[PDB]
């Protein structure tokens, strides 16, 4: 509902494209971060892989069938594990008459069908598959080696976590989706669409994110009492109509093949896949994320929930505040509009 | 199981 | 045998104690009255009999693998997925099942409660304490002890063992016959009622046809996908396509007998506990030979019929081994043992 | 994965 | 004056003499064969009851018996323990294995000694009392299925059949399986035909000395005789031939080869064992001479379901003269075990 | 119990 | 020590707590022989009289036929007509079945192994019932209150003879074959009245040897079933154990005396004359491992199996997942006593 | 019948 929280898309030059962290700083100087979601179109000359011809034999070890229950625009999604399969088998199912994309004339019709048939004919989503489709030598925006301060966790403490500091492959089909969530530890996210049908995203500006979770708490009270950050479980789906009804601002955007998508700290997002496709994703950070990580509210009802130590980041970047924070008396309040400090060159 | 796509 | 129970309706029996004492003889008797033609029958034991003095010492019982029943579908066509949950005691289950979130909605008549079930079974998925190895019968009970029925099924010695089912509102069981088209016995120890739907075995094929029409992918995947017990079909669909069926509500203290090749389904009204097992009679042997089994995985229930063919049909053993034993089952005919009643 | 339980296929993660 | 020594006789009927079973029984009895209580008949070489025996491997034996024996010094008791049904091919597999195969020996006396020595050890299984026939339908000569004997009246009148008496029985034998001292039910006639396999050895006590055996048996099993009037009809009592020698019971022994018939005559006590894997078919039958035997037969009194044939129809149809006397418990007629069957008049 | 066949007493359990 | 069978004479105060006293005798090494005798206080009586049990029914008496030679025998239990205790007593004390004349135990044992295949006697085994009076709270076989009860408390399943009491009416020459308890459980046996019951025990430490020996002497049986001794049909004479070096001990149980078998303790025996014993299985924490490792009969579906899930998770949480995964590799040292015995050491 | 005292 806010003009200044609106999703921006960018068309960098090759020269601009070669330095990732700098260009992230640049889009923050343009206000992109304020929408919680930015789209980056890479130059025509850039290809992360010569061909996708050699992936049909690839294995999806733990495919999931997404059963959805709910009504009146509120839903809960249960991920049921399925037998491992290859991308060939998965492709057979994805283009089948039962699971193929429905016929439509405009995007709005496909959105209507998505929210209309969400709970019917549950699709299989090949989510969370370890791997990268980048060629190892490619230095331009290689999700496998993004080289940003997040590496402190692996370089400073040698801790390996799937998806956050390692690349993740997502093989989608029609009606597969991701619930309303922010990254673990409220980090940044990078998502590249290698090939296939589009993926559509809903975004809520971080400035209003608290409102959203407040609303969520009200509509899933029994879930909220068990865990305050129950949205971290990525099981809650909320419809655009319901956001408008309760005055939550949001934007939407459609991501096509060969395009990049960036989520910014504390930017709630959800979405769904138009058809058979493949994406590669990881998390990343800037200096501005540090405060976000210090104040991140996490799930406390799971053993394996992602909890990262912020000690080293503070010591390396906020020494003047370190001992006070480790003391626990640090009450700095975040301003979501502020671009990252690495935009000094800009601004 | 706990995985990033969510609770499994 | 076609004269008995021509309508193929569900029959309810009221044996005396004298009649009750011999389980297999009473099964043969109810078949001599044509009960089996319905695929489902109800036995009401005499008020004097009790399997257990009280059900107030069962809180420590454990449900190792409770399942949450997520149901997806519309227009009377649904697919149920049972998700394994954390173990819990009967006491915990009783607390949850009585909670305002899961408790039995308010209704006056049965038709209203059924309506709510078919309207809301997709929402607020419930928890079912099913497939629990155990028993609530006291050790000394020798009448109709689901634990040790001692039918010819024991010649294979899973199937002849007792199971417990702790139900809450709108937990349900999908359309199915028994593994190997066996018999089943169900006793409701306590709690809210359990409603059933049944198709006369004579008309079972029609159900299968209709089911294959509604889930073609499942039918291509598997010959007997109903054996997965994930398929739910409302009575309004059955009646919409001319399929004969009947309904019965089982109360606490009542027995339900399902007969070979009798498709049944249903749902629980609220918190209750039932005990059940599979069993056989001589009449089941042919059904066991002609049963169409699940093909798509290794751990589907399969019983070798060789032992039964040797003991009860020696003269046909050779014929049966050569694949030349094509004999037609007459569903109306009662079990051989029923001769003394016919 | 899945298990063939009595009440049908049981889904366990 | 015919076969005064009561020794087991063998007959070699021509195919012509083979046509009428009852007639040839009359003949062998006209020769004194019945005095031994057991006879052997060798059918003509050209005769065959069954063209081939290779299509029976899947025949089901419903109640195999594991034959457990206890005893010492030539006295033994046999308990038959039921086992689960098995096919003929499984039975033959077990019979020919090392565990149960026939031991290698030089002469018959060696196998007889080893049988009596090892009788209690390594109990064999006996495929006994199997309902069925291996006769082909078209065989009109000596068909155990349809012997056309006066005994067939029992079914015709009462309408009740007695398995193994009015109907055929099959026996699949292995080494050391044995049948205990006994006479046929109601003291009837017996017919046994060895279809294939190893031989079957028999011991036979002539009817004229049956009582002596009985006396001896009661002395050696006093408790059993207290419990029942005819405990030998339980078919559990085994008595070695050396015990019979020691106590003066006359007997003879005979070995039946494949393709051969053995006839047991009324009140002729017999026993024996099988050398190895074999198959025999058997049933009961009767002649006029049997009627008197069946009237005075002493039956098992400790069981309600023992074989009992009503004699009233036989007496009414063949003994009009004494239905009144016998029916009034006054027919004191003695039985001469020597005398042949009436039907032997045409030969005597 | 016991069942009396033509071959004698047969003992079944 | 010497792994010989031990006998204990508790005070009434010691006797009151069953599990505690079991733990004590194990703290004394009683469990190494595989068999221990407990003599109860003289004052203690389980039943006021044994005159009102004459019309008790023995549903399935078994006649024990034995075949074999040279100390190796196989036993076959043939079911007979049901009879009352009175009829059984009359048969057992009759001349045909009564105990031969003997002067010392060694002679009677000699006569047993000599006459084992002759004059098969009738054994009134496996009779559901108890002879304890209703309010006897000490050493009551019906309600021993050990951790074994957990299974029934969680599922309600009961196995007769394991979780419930069995009565055995014996006569001369009736015998029980070499065996361990189902699931390698503990056993408690009490002789109510009548003539004595003789026992042979092999120490658990040497259990495997006995199995090897049995397997060698009954090769076919061992091919069919992994644990063929669990059919309880194999009898082996003491002479044959000595010849092949199996260490064993013997002991005779008298009326009013308790016998306790310990996990993986192979034992066999025979009755001297007409008598009545009551027994059942029980467990301790030490048993849990034994149950996890027990080699069970593989040829029959009707055989006794107990799920250890409840035991492992409640008493061995640390290994549960590992165990459930199948990765637990604990080696049982049969020398060690029960945990609950800590208070004595 | 599977019994404790052995195979009956
Ligand atoms: O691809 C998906 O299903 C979900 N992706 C994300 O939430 C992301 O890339 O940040
Ligand atoms: O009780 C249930 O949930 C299912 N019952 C049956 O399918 C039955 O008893 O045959
Ligand atoms: O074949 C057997 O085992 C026994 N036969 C007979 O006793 C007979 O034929 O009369
Ligand atoms: O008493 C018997 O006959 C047998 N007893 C046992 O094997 C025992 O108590 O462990
Ligand atoms: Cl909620
Ligand atoms: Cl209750
Ligand atoms: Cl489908
Ligand atoms: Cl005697
Ligand atoms: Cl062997
Ligand atoms: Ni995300
Ligand atoms: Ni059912
Ligand atoms: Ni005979
Ligand atoms: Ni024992
Ligand atoms: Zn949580
Ligand atoms: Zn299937
Ligand atoms: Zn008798
Ligand atoms: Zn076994």
């Amino acid at each position: 509902l806010n003009p200044s929280a609106r999703i921006m898309t960018f068309y960098p030059t090759m020269e601009e494209f070669r330095n990732f962290s700098r260009y992230i700083a640049y889009i923050e100087s343009q206000g992109a971060h304020r929408a919680g979601l930015a789209k980056v179109v890479p130059p025509k000359e850039w290809k992360p892989r010569a061909s996708y011809d050699d992936i049909d034999d690839l294995v999806i070890p733990a495919p999931i069938q997404q059963l959805v229950t709910g009504q009146s625009g509120l839903f809960t999604q249960y991920n049921i594990q399925k037998k491992a399969m290859t991308v060939r088998e998965f492709r057979k199912i994805a283009n089948s008459d039962k699971y193929c994309t429905p016929r439509y004339s405009e995007f709005e019709e496909l959105e209507r069908k998505y929210w209309k048939n969400l709970t019917f004919n549950p699709p299989i989503y090949g989510a969370d598959v370890n791997g990268t489709l980048y060629e190892k030598h490619v230095d331009e925006w290689n999700i496998g080696r993004l080289r940003t301060i997040l590496d402190l966790v692996e370089k400073e403490s040698g801790i390996t976590i799937e998806g956050v500091n390692t690349p993740y492959l997502y093989f989608g089909m029609w009606k597969t989706s991701f619930a309303w969530h922010t990254e673990d530890m409220d980090l940044y996210s990078i998502n590249y669409l290698h090939f296939g049908e589009p993926k559509s995203w809903y975004s809520v500006p971080p400035e209003h994110g608290k409102r959203l979770e407040r609303l969520a708490k009200g509509f899933f009270p029994g879930s909220a009492q068990s865990c305050e950050a129950f949205l971290r479980h990525k099981m809650t789906l909320i419809s655009p109509l319901m956001l408008k009804k309760y005055g939550i601002p949001f934007d939407k955007v459609t991501q096509e093949a060969g395009e990049f998508m960036i989520t910014f700290p504390y930017g709630y997002h959800a979405g769904f896949n138009h058809g058979f496709n493949c994406a590669e994703s990881t998390n990343f950070a800037t200096r501005r994320w540090i405060e976000y990580g210090k104040q991140a509210v996490l799930c406390s009802c799971r053993k394996d929930m992602v909890k990262i130590s912020m000690d080293v980041f503070v010591r390396k970047f906020q020494p003047e505040r370190y001992k006070l924070w480790k003391a626990g008396k640090d009450n700095t309040v975040i301003d979501h509009t502020l671009p990252t400090p690495e935009a000094a060159e800009f601004l | 199981y706990n995985t990033k796509s969510g609770w499994r």
